[PDB]
């Protein structure tokens, strides 16, 4: 199959050599005067040359799965996975994962108290007996919480001063609560009654710049429930705003650079840290925040519902929900709650050394059929209908023992993996033989490993002074051929490549021929540096990912890719990360042709096709002109106004899209005879 | 690789936010900010100036006006070196209107003048809907030719922009118009900078939160204009694609060539943080911060991106290096890291330094929030490093990074035999030869002449035959196979050959003995303590090894004749213009019609503009190379041209066998040469060339270059076609408007055509037309008419309305241009009283007059590069459907 010779020196450097690399342990394998270098090709040849099949070493990775008795954990097994992974080759362990139910509930409500959530607090202030009720049915004695929040105490997020800070009720003044930013007003509690009661107490507030602070107030809640008390369970919290969102940088503007900490620290339920305190960066939560089992739900106005869509992207187990400015369609957020919460079954790790590279595989229920990539995004399961993760570890090198964890991201069920290198392959001892290899060496599946002092194949020779004539005749590839390729001198038939003390630089061979330095380089490095690839004979063995004579073209990846997701829109190959744009279409995507005339032309006989009825001429239209959407909306782009086919100034804006003769156009309902 | 990690300066003023920001004035002083150094009643903080020669901050005097109050002054800085003046800022000015107060920002500019104060000091009197109330302006801060700028975030809707203030002249101000719907909250102006260039100056504005994502919008001043540029969206939502920005020049011509930007909050797998290299392309509607790359670093939640200064010229390599910051590092420890440039718009992601909080900075928490360098300040002579920490500031120096050529060489050329295959009766005569190396440095542009640059101690490491534990020789001096000294280097050569003993007997005889040296930079004391560590390149080849042949037994006789030839060809090689054809396929053959050569060896010659690069094919082919060898590239001649030698290392070439390889030179796009380019191949035997006639091989090739011409017609062309035609009249003059820019990247002569038709059968067509060139100096332009083949023209039309100018006697217009320069949207108009007579001429309606316009250039020297682009001629059709 495909084995390049490393320096061989035991059956375990051979195997160090690559995945098609297989050894022989046969003895009276090497001829006359043989390399010992031989015994070390690939199955095929072996048996070409004589190698008996059941002599081919070839030390494999495989998976330990022992499986616990039962609640040890519930639905993600195997438990423990002990697997003994050999450097390059993968070792693929499978995880049934069959959710079940519904555990112990614990909300939070998180809300926004501005005056544009004043008929929110109205027609919400004591809706949870129908809660409860929505609670009732799939999980049983859950909890409820709430927690307040506004803006920044301190400008430019609102006026600091004077008292119009006593009072910020925008003319109405109906002796609203004092400018806040996190307000514990109630602990998770069983009852429902004293929730709702002790939340119509309090009033709304107000601030200055238009998005709110509603993040600062996120870490704050899930920081420090030594004050706070959570559940051991579940937690699922709500975001709720009409209004923005601010993150880290943007306190900067208050005369803070002090960055987010990550725990809280209140002394009666109310933050007074925020001021001397920067906003949690956009990141912070979805590691803090998934590490305390929490899951916001975003529930806010249509105008801000596709700005919270791209938040959904980036972190994890969170759904987007659009109401109206009344908060009335609230309870029906949590019905679409566990639709795509209990949906989102996730399989990440801890962040594991780089010395180590982990994929997953994925068989969703509906149809499904992925393989290759981290995670496990299956949003099409729910209640009691398992799925498949195929989980390929592999290494570099060989690794020093360790363990890691594989978690289901917002679960407690933690799967202790461990890890085991093996790098090893065994045979016989030093009671067997103490002959061969004159006494100065012990055996090991045919060949004699030397003392630091003796070398050979059977520790005959001296590395101090030696050589023979025809000795010199498997020590030359061939007749017309240096002896040991120089750069290399010959004993007892085989070579001695010489050393170079310089980064890098070394020989290896049967004649020293192979070197790791003279390859293709890229970017002022050899076979692109020891990040992307190798060097190896001429040949670069570009690392994982990375294609190309000297892993050239960097990256098997495609950032060729838009929005769109399809790869250079219009025209364009990707290779390496670039378009090879058709035309004069331009980089990075290729979508503007900045030098194309802008054909109006032989367009406007279909323009009076579809719009207008006034004859599809050359034939019928569907068929004469692909552009084949209409939509009815102002699109724009490329603002065109010409002619009909008799007479009549025909307007109509028109936006190309992708690929080649694709359009999308808007005809005016107007002409002018 | 060369930022000081022992002797630097560092000011510990413990002032509470000092340190905080930071920016280098007039290169004798150091500014420092510190916002929360409380004074009088919630009020400013204060600045610290701070010297080299003492290792002390004073504070700076201010005339805080009472109406300025909670402004915490210093946050914002920013200095110009044009004439020296520096920028610093309170960004919070709180000027009570009774029932809120708001935010106005007040700035002051300080230097060897007047103490001036310019908002201008227009105390900020008192006035959802906003316009300017809290709109901290001075938050960011960068100068330029035309007057300082200063940035408002909440300007509007906290749209955001920047106020340019003149020359006493009152100021302008640009936001993003209304129109311009979206950009609600994105703190446009967060930060700023320039962008000069060869042309007008060009302004940056950061937005963190465009759509809470992003983005990054770069604007011009256009006279009577001042529109925007272009701009980038961000990548991901909270990544805060536009904290930092700045302006850097690969190279040092002047012109700012591409642009940084920040995003401390950004990730997918690994929160390091985010800067996007952006270039500047020209031509506005396009532009990508997608140049490909984006530098990080492997460690989550660190805020890498918070800062960046351009540093400049530090390693002499010609490519301006960049520092850039991230305090998050570590367990919160602060951090810095160095990039290099490479060709144009591009950095190179591996840096080649990170200078963290671990470097016994003993204990500071976050380091490295803001910096700024590229001024010399300690007055030692290469440029210095400022960079901001929580308390204190620190001061990074730059150590001189010379190096050095070498030349090896052995007096004896070979070896005679004489003492070869020796004997035994008497003596060892162990044969005496001579190694002479020598030691010169020669790119020295930044240290300049004088002490340091020329004064240096080196260890010298020879050692022959190393990688075998069979020593060849040894040298006298010492008798060992090695041998070291230290002697003193300077810019002018330092040439010792050493004394080699070679036994008489010997085995090995065909593998040339090898000496090289390992050298380095040895004590490092140099008069006065003002240079402290020089130090070496990436790139240094301290392993410079030279080979010694031998006169190989060709046996008891017949005198060893080294015949050898060499001929070599490009198969297809077609016309070869730079742009196109990157990579030259050389396909060498070569001879043996003599004794064999060993070491046989095969350099060539030719101009800088490319070099060789390793083939190492496989996959497969063919009847063809197969073959290992080791090529040195090395400038040679007076000035231009220089030598890469190839000899084939591991192997022998006998008899008169052939031999046929290929090799491989990339040439770079803008490549310096000829308007013709030869090369030669001398080839030769590992035994030297013994005798007179040289063996050279070589050949001349005609050069060409690629060129990006294109050329539209602009919409405002005149199809007016229409019912009314009673008479013949004369004047609705139609206009032609062709429009022409040239992407290519080289100043160029043209000469643009056209085709006009008049003449009709003696009923002109239009007549008195000529062509008007706007915006540009009056140029000269040709006249010719012709007359078409004379076809049937009756039936002709009848196929297809158009009136090509293959109809009509049609009008050449030949206008010539002096140099093209490239970007030069050079466009112009022909128009013309068109007549309505000859409509009647060829019995039709709805009739349509064609105009082509072609550019042209001289096919040689100069060519279109993508393989055939006819943009080079466009065409307008007027119509003249005119019934009853
Ligand atoms: C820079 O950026 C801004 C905003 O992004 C661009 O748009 C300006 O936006 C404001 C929006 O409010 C425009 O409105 C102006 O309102 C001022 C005072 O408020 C009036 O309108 C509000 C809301 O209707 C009322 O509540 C209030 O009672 C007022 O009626 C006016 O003073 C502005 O001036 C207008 O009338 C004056 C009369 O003196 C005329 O001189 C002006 O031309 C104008 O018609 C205005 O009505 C404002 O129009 C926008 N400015 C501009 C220049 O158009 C800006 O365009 C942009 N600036 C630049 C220079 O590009
Ligand atoms: C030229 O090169 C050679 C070898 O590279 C230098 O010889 C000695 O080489 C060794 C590396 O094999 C140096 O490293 C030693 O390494 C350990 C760490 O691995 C360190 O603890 C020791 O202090 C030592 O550095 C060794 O330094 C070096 N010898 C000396 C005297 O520095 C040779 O020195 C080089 N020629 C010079 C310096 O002129
Ligand atoms: C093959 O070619 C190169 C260059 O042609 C030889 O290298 C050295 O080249 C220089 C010229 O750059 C020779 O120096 C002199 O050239 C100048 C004119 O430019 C002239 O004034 C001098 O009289 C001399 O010719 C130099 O001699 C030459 N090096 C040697 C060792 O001779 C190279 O030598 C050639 N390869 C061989 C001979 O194997
Ligand atoms: C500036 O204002 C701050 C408050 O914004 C003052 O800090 C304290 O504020 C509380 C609450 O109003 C007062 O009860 C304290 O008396 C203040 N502390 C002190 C030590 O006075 C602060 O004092 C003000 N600074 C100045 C010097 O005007
Ligand atoms: C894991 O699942 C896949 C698909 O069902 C199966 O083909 C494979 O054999 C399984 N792997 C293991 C280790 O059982
Ligand atoms: C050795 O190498 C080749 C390949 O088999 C052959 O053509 C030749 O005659 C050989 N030389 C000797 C001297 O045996
Ligand atoms: C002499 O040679 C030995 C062995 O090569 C070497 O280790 C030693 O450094 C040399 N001594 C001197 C004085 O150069
Ligand atoms: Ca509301
Ligand atoms: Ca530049
Ligand atoms: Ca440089
Ligand atoms: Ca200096």
């Amino acid at each position: 199959q495909e084995c390049t010779k490393f320096k061989v020196s035991s059956c375990r450097e051979c195997i160090e050599s690559g995945p098609g690399c297989t050894w022989c342990q046969k003895l009276n394998f090497t001829g006359p005067g043989d390399p010992d270098s031989i015994r070390c090709d690939t199955r095929p040849q072996l048996l070409m040359r004589g190698c008996a099949a059941d002599d081919i070493m070839d030390p494999t990775s495989l998976a330990e799965t022992q499986e616990d008795h039962n609640g040890g954990q519930k639905q993600l097994s195997p438990q423990k996975v002990t697997l003994y992974l050999r450097p390059g080759q993968a070792a693929a362990f499978n995880v049934t994962f069959r959710r079940a139910k519904g555990y112990p509930i614990d909300l939070y409500y998180l809300m926004d108290l501005s005056y544009s959530m004043l008929d929110d607090l109205r027609n919400v202030k004591k809706l949870g007996g129908d809660l409860l009720r929505a609670l009732n049915e799939i999980t049983e004695s859950g909890r409820i919480g709430f927690g307040s929040f506004v803006d920044k105490t301190v400008l430019p997020f609102v006026n600091t001063h004077p008292d119009k800070l006593r009072n910020p009720c925008p003319n109405k003044e109906k002796e609203c609560q004092p400018p806040f930013a996190f307000r514990h007003v109630l602990k998770l509690t069983n009852n429902s009654n004293q929730f709702q009661t002790e939340v119509g107490k309090q009033l709304i507030s107000g601030n200055l710049d238009a998005p709110e602070g509603g993040l600062d107030a996120m870490m704050q809640v899930a920081a420090c429930p030594e004050e706070i008390g959570w559940r051991n369970v579940t937690r699922l919290l709500v975001f709720a705003t009409d209004d923005g969102f601010h993150f880290a940088g943007d306190g900067k503007l208050g005369a803070i650079l002090t960055p987010n900490d990550g725990r809280c620290h209140l002394e009666d339920n109310l933050y007074k840290r925020s001021n001397e305190f920067d906003y949690p960066s956009v990141g912070q939560l979805a590691h803090k925040l998934a590490e305390n089992n929490i899951q916001p739900i975003f529930a806010v106005t249509s105008r801000m519902v596709k700005t919270y869509e791209k938040l959904t992207e980036i972190i994890p187990k969170s759904a987007v929900g659009e109401l109206s400015e009344d908060s009335s369609n609230v309870v029906q957020l949590i019905k679409n709650a566990y639709n795509k919460l209990s949906s989102r079954v996730f399989l990440d790790h801890n962040a594991l050394p780089d010395t180590l590279k982990v994929t997953y595989d994925s068989f969703c229920s509906n149809g499904v059929t992925h393989r290759n990539q981290p995670r496990g995004d299956c949003d099409g399961v729910q209640i009691n209908v398992p799925i498949t993760f195929q989980v390929k570890v592999t290494a570099t090198e060989c690794i020093q023992e360790q363990s890691f964890v594989i978690r289901a991201l917002g679960f407690t069920d933690i799967v202790t993996v461990q890890v085991l290198p093996q790098c090893e392959c065994r045979c016989r001892d030093q009671s067997r033989d103490r002959s061969l290899c004159h006494g100065k060496g012990f055996l090991e599946c045919g060949i004699c490993r030397c003392d630091t002092g003796y070398i050979g194949k059977n520790c005959e020779c001296q590395t101090q002074g030696r050589s023979s004539q025809e000795l010199e005749g498997s020590c030359r590839k061939d007749n017309n051929s240096i002896i040991c390729s120089g750069l290399g001198d010959c004993v007892c038939g085989q070579c001695l490549c010489h050393t170079s003390d310089v980064p890098g630089k070394l020989i290896y061979g049967q004649y020293c021929e192979c070197d790791t330095i003279n390859c293709e380089r890229y970017n002022g490095q050899v076979c692109g540096g020891p990040g992307r690839g190798l060097c190896f004979c001429g040949k670069c063995r570009c690392h994982p990912g990375f294609e190309g004579s000297a892993c050239q073209c960097e990256r098997t990846t495609e950032g060729c890719l838009n929005p769109r997701r399809v790869e250079c829109s219009g025209r364009g190959r990707c290779r390496c990360n670039v378009c090879e744009c058709h035309s004069g279409y331009q980089l990075p995507l290729c979508q503007e042709c900045p030098g194309c005339p802008s054909p109006c032309g032989k367009y406007i006989s279909c323009a009076e096709c579809l719009k207008f009825e006034k004859g599809p001429f050359g034939k019928n239209c569907s068929a004469a002109c692909p552009g084949l959407q209409l939509s009815n909306n102002p699109v724009k782009g490329r603002t065109c106004k010409e002619r009909d086919s008799e007479g009549c100034w025909v307007a109509y804006t028109l936006e190309q899209q992708d690929g080649m003769d694709r359009y999308l156009i808007y005809v005016d309902e107007s002409r002018e005879c | 690789f060369n930022l000081d990690t022992e002797e630097l300066t560092a000011f510990r003023v413990d002032s509470a936010g000092f340190g905080d920001s930071v920016v280098q004035y007039a290169n004798s002083w150091v500014v420092v900010g510190a916002p929360q150094k409380i004074t009088a009643a919630n009020q400013t903080g204060g600045l610290y100036q701070c010297g080299y020669s003492t290792g002390a901050c004073e504070p700076i005097g201010l005339q805080v006006p009472p109406e300025a109050v909670n402004m915490s002054l210093g946050l914002s800085l920013a200095s110009t070196t044009s004439p020296s003046q520096l920028l610093a800022c309170g960004p919070t000015v709180h000027h009570e209107c009774g029932r809120n107060m708001y935010l106005t920002g007040l700035c002051f500019l300080l230097g060897p003048t007047q103490l001036t104060q310019r908002l201008p000091v227009s105390r900020q009197e008192c006035p959802s809907s906003f316009e300017l109330e809290m709109a901290q302006e001075g938050f960011s801060a960068v100068f330029t030719p035309d007057g300082p700028v200063l940035g408002a975030v909440g300007s509007f809707t906290w749209s955001g922009g920047a106020f340019l203030y003149p020359p006493n002249m009152s100021p302008t101000f640009i936001n993003m118009s209304q129109e311009n719907v979206d950009m609600r909250d994105s703190y446009l102006g967060y930060s700023t900078e320039l962008a000069l260039w060869k042309g007008v100056q060009s302004l940056v504005l950061g937005a963190p939160r465009y759509q809470h994502t992003g983005k990054a919008v770069i604007f011009t001043q256009v006279s009577r204009q001042w529109r925007m540029k272009a701009e980038v969206t961000g990548t991901q939502i909270g990544s805060y694609f536009g904290a930092s920005l700045c302006s850097v020049d690969v190279d040092s011509d002047g012109s700012t060539d591409l642009v940084l930007i920040g995003a401390p909050h950004y990730y997918e797998q690994t929160r390091g943080g985010q800067v996007s290299v952006c270039p500047l392309p020209r031509g506005w509607r396009r532009w990508w911060c997608d140049a490909v790359l984006y530098g990080e670093q492997g460690h989550p939640w660190g805020r890498f991106g918070a800062a960046l200064t351009v540093l400049g010229d530090v390693n002499g390599d010609k490519l301006t290096d960049v520092v850039i910051g991230a305090p998050g590092e570590e367990e919160n420890r602060g951090a810095v890291y160095l990039f290099h440039g490479v060709l144009g718009p591009s950095i190179s992601p591996s840096h080649s330094q990170r200078i963290a909080g671990s470097q016994l900075s003993s204990r500071l928490q976050y380091f490295g929030q803001a910096l700024s360098g590229g001024q010399d300040l300690t007055q030692d002579g290469l440029v210095d490093l400022a960079v901001g920490a929580r308390g204190q500031v620190l001061l990074l120096r730059t150590r001189p990074v010379l190096w050095v050529g070498v030349s090896m060489q052995f007096i004896p050329a070979e070896i005679p035999r004489s003492a070869f295959e020796c004997r035994e009766q008497v003596v060892s005569e162990q044969t005496l030869v001579q190694s002479n190396i020598c030691l010169y440095i020669d790119k020295r542009s930044k240290n300049l002449l004088g002490s340091r640059d020329l004064q240096s101690s080196v260890t010298l490491d020879l050692a022959l035959d190393p990688g075998r534990l069979s020593p060849r020789a040894t040298f006298q001096e010492t008798k060992n196979r090695s041998l070291s000294r230290v002697r003193v280097l300077g810019l002018k050569a330092h040439c010792e050959n050493f004394n080699l003993l070679l036994p008489s007997c010997v085995e090995d005889s065909v593998t040339p003995i090898t000496l090289r040296l390992n050298f380095t930079l040895v004590g490092k004391p140099l008069l006065a303590f003002r240079n402290l560590r020089p130090m070496l390149a990436a790139d240094a080849q301290r392993y410079f090894t030279a080979s010694l042949p031998f006169e190989k037994n060709c046996g008891a006789d017949h005198i060893c004749q080294d015949n050898l030839g060499i001929s070599f060809s490009f198969p297809g090689l077609k016309s070869l213009l730079v742009g196109s054809n990157l990579e030259l396929n050389a396909e060498v053959m070569v001879w043996n019609d003599g004794e064999d050569s060993y070491g046989t060896t095969i350099t060539f010659s030719h101009p800088a503009g490319l070099s060789y690069r390793y083939v190492a094919e496989g996959q497969k082919q063919g009847q063809l190379r197969s073959l290992h060898l080791t090529c040195d590239s090395a400038p040679v001649g007076s000035q231009g041209t220089w030598s890469t030698s190839c000899r084939i290392n591991h192997l022998i070439f006998r008899g008169g066998a052939q031999i046929t390889f290929l090799a491989t030179f990339d040439v770079s796009p803008k490549a310096v040469l000829g308007d013709r380019l030869l090369l030669t191949a001398n080839v030769s035997s590992e035994n030297n060339t013994p005798r007179t006639s040289k063996t050279t091989f070589q050949l001349e090739l005609p050069v060409k270059y690629a060129v990006y011409t294109v050329v539209s017609s602009h919409e405002q062309f005149t199809k007016y076609l229409n019912f009314s035609e009673s008479e013949e009249k004369e004047s609705h003059v139609a206009m032609h408007r062709y429009q022409v820019n040239n992407l290519g990247q080289r100043d160029l002569p043209v000469s643009i055509n056209f085709w006009v038709p008049v003449e009709l059968n003696q009923e002109a067509v239009w007549m008195d037309v000529e062509v008007s060139h706007p915006q540009n100096p009056s140029l000269r332009c040709s006249s010719e008419k012709i007359a078409p083949p004379a076809s049937d023209f009756l039936a002709h039309i009848q196929k297809n309305p158009v009136l090509d100018c293959s109809i009509a006697g049609c009008l050449r217009f030949r206008c010539d241009v002096p140099s093209f320069s490239v970007q030069e949207e050079l466009d112009f108009t022909l128009k013309g009283n068109l007549s309505f007579g000859w409509v009647r001429q060829i019995l039709q309606k709805k009739v349509s007059v064609v105009s082509v316009a072609e550019i042209t250039f001289d096919t040689s020297v100069y060519s279109q590069l993508p393989g055939q682009e006819a943009f080079m001629r466009a065409q307008t059709t007027t119509v003249l459907e005119k019934y009853k």
